[PDB]
RNA sequence: CCUACUUCACAAAGCGCCUUCUAAAUGAUAUCAUCUCAACUUAAUACCCACACCCAAGAACAGGGUU
């Protein structure tokens, strides 16, 4: 990666840049998750694969620069926001109740006041219907409403 | 075996003090583990009239982790019997009120609906910090492992644990970050 | 066909190693003869068996009661062999069969006691609105069996 | 003498004593009691179980609502276990 | 190695079938505790019914009596078995 | 609540008096921007609590006082 120097001088300069491990187990995939098996097997606990796509201030990365899927772009910036907000990365910052599978902006959701009939309930979302299509191990699928 | 009568019949349905720390858990699934316990469902010994409910202790009621939105949408309604004292109070308004009474009112729900139930309450011991009395851990026996694996973050990976993950893809030389 | 270890790359649950058939047959022949000479040498104490007489399968020691319901046509004090045993336990070990243990290998008796009939056991319909009263009065006959031996054989 | 335990025939005080002579006459060392398990402590109900050692090998252990009668109680099952006289010995041959 | 569960609380169970695959030994002896696991041995209406409540950890309502149409329905010499 | 006033007069009253406490910055997806169902940062006390006779206590019971 390169940064910019500066102090009045600004230079940019070119300061030790990474590179992905030699050997994709599948070759001639497209996205970096379809390079490496990962297309349905990472979720937001696993931070391993989810910081590589993040900037260091906790923003995702664009899809160009990244080269990833479109699906995929949209299944890591959305876990990237699951993972925040159950503090996994806590040093993302730009300088309490415990949460995990939040689909929304903690800030921006009204309370049920009116849970509906049995037949009409207004249930609560958990979880994202992004990750709908990962390799469950159980029987039943996920609960994406409780 | 070979037991007199009286200290068999006392061993069977002695009562035992389980400890249960709820830091990071949801409390649904802490209040399944200890709505069983209390109502003695965990004995092969049981019978609704034998009463051979245990204590369960749950630490670190304060710690407690919703799933989801529930911090913000989960409402807990309550009515004084005055007209226009209907309260309704979200998860997080009332986790400041009393750390204890999400774990309560969650266990509460799972017992069953019947006269059991609140001398069942009085064998559920909660506190929302790592402090228990010294009376109540004297008498704690086994302790029971917690329903979700807390996933650890990013500063408690080891170094090798963090190399033995690729990385997977190259960045372009000249990209700012 | 690497998958990097994530939370799904692998299921959850732990994989388990059934050791291997040589081995493992040869383990088998080692636990049937121990056991094989607990029974020569009468190494255990009181047995039970859980026999499947009449409809139901009855847990049993020797010197017990059991209640039938219905009669067995036998006179009182006649000793019974009950075949149909399907777990035999001891203390330090048990036999169960698929699903019957063998006629040489166990062998257990019970007599008859008595020979009684039920409780007067009430059979009452009742409709409303429609006049449909019926009242009926049912006894069943019973047997009483006292257990009296569990033996065991070396037949392994 | 069907389905009666041995102390329920043979009354007798003090079977902790009884069980020391008897292992004096075994040439066996004294047991020490020794609290396995216990729950319920500080409580109205508690629940104990006393073992006894010899050599640092249990010959008995039993429960009680305090530690004194589940000692004794232990001592009571060690005493069935020397005389053959088990909830599990082999039944009478009629 | 294998063990299909963790033979270490109960007693030991070894699984075998016989030569005919007809029965299946069980043996299964007990754990004894270890010495290594053991501790040696240590050496007015109102406010009685909450006192005995906080006691036995019970609510306070069996602790009121009741009337002589349930004390009297009450078998005293119920049947005993066992 | 009764000092006055007024109905009245060992007192009760009112017409009389007293008291009444979502919005910013920063900022990614989408290198600009962007309020962010992106992440980060920032903006209940009070009250109450131990015979008999008279009573400002009172339907009875209860309560207060009886030095
Ligand atoms: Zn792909």
């Amino acid at each position: 990666f390169r940064e910019v120097v500066e102090t009045t001088i600004i230079e940019g300069r070119i300061t030790a840049t990474p590179k992905e491990s030699p050997n994709p187990p599948n070759p001639s995939g497209q996205c970096p998750i379809c390079r490496w098996n990962l297309k349905h097997k990472y979720n937001y606990d696993d931070v391993l694969l989810l910081s590589q796509f993040i900037r260091p201030h906790g923003g995702m990365l664009p899809r160009k620069i990244t080269g990833l899927c479109q699906e995929e772009h949209r299944k890591i910036e959305e876990c990237v926001k699951m993972a925040h907000r159950a503090g996994l990365l806590p040093n993302h910052r730009p300088r309490q109740l415990n949460r995990y599978l939040t689909r929304w902006a903690p800030g921006s959701v009204k309370p049920i006041y009116k849970k509906g009939p049995r037949w009409n309930r207004v249930r609560m979302p958990v979880g994202s219907p992004l990750l709908r299509d990962n390799v469950c191990y159980s029987r039943t699928p996920w609960k994406l409403y409780h | 075996s070979s037991f007199s009568r009286a200290p068999q019949q006392w061993a069977t349905f002695a009562r035992i003090w389980y400890l249960l720390d709820g830091k990071m858990q949801p409390p649904g699934k802490l209040a399944a583990m200890a709505s069983i316990r209390l109502q003695g469902l965990h004995k092969p010994v049981y019978h609704a009239l034998s009463d051979c409910g245990d204590h369960v202790v749950i630490m670190n009621t304060r710690h407690i982790a919703f799933s989801g939105n529930k911090w913000e949408q989960k409402v807990y309604s309550s009515h004084t019997g005055y007209p226009g004292g209907f309260r309704q109070v979200t998860a997080a308004q009332l986790h400041l009120r009393d750390p204890v009474a999400i774990v309560k009112l969650a266990i509460y729900g799972m017992l069953p609906k019947n006269l059991h139930r609140r001398t069942m309450m009085e064998r559920l011991h909660l506190f929302p910090d790592e402090y228990i009395p010294e009376d109540i851990l004297k008498n704690l026996v086994e302790e029971l492992p917690q329903p979700r694996k807390i996933p650890k973050r990013l500063d408690e990976y080891t170094q090798e644990e963090i190399d033995a993950f690729p990385r997977l893809w190259t960045p372009p030389e000249d990209y700012r970050l | 066909g690497y998958v990097p270890k994530t939370s799904l790359s692998s299921p959850p649950w732990p994989e388990v190693v059934l050791p291997d058939p040589v081995e493992e047959t040869r383990h088998h022949a080692e636990v049937v003869k121990k056991v094989n000479e607990m029974i020569v040498t009468g190494q255990y104490g009181r047995l039970f068996a859980v026999v499947h007489f009449a409809s139901r399968q009855w847990k049993v020691t020797s010197e017990d009661l059991i209640l039938i319901g219905n009669e067995l046509d036998l006179a009182c004090g006649e000793r019974i062999r009950l075949e149909k045993v399907l777990l035999v336990g001891a203390d330090n070990f048990t036999l169960l069969g698929k699903p019957l243990l063998g006629k040489d290998l166990v062998r257990v008796e019970a007599t008859v006691i008595e020979k009684t009939e039920s409780w007067p056991r009430i059979i009452m319909r009742f409709r409303k609105r429609k006049n449909f009263k019926k009242k009926r009065i049912v006894t069943t006959p019973q047997t009483v069996l006292r257990i009296n031996s569990i033996e065991i054989a070396p037949c392994l | 003498m069907t389905g009666k335990e041995l102390f329920e025939m043979w009354k007798i005080i003090n079977p902790m004593g009884l069980l020391v002579e008897e292992l004096k006459k075994r040439n066996v060392s004294a047991p020490e009691s020794r609290l396995t398990r216990q729950s319920g402590g500080t409580t109205a109900l508690p629940l104990y179980f006393v073992g006894l050692y010899c050599d640092k090998k249990l010959i008995a252990e039993g429960p009680g609502e305090t530690v004194l009668v589940a000692e004794e109680e232990a001592a009571r099952v060690a005493l069935r276990k020397l005389y053959g006289f088990t909830e599990n010995r082999r039944p009478w041959n009629y | 190695t294998y063990s299909p569960l963790p033979d270490d609380y109960n007693c030991n169970v070894e699984l075998a079938l016989t030569s005919d695959g007809r029965t299946i030994v069980c043996y299964h002896p007990s754990v004894d505790i270890p010495y290594e696991h053991t501790k040696p041995i240590p050496r007015e209406e109102g406010p009685m019914i909450e006192q005995l409540s906080k006691m036995f950890f019970t609510t306070k309502h069996r602790w009121y009596p009741h009337g002589r149409y349930h004390r009297c329905r009450k078998n005293l010499n119920p049947p005993k078995d066992r």
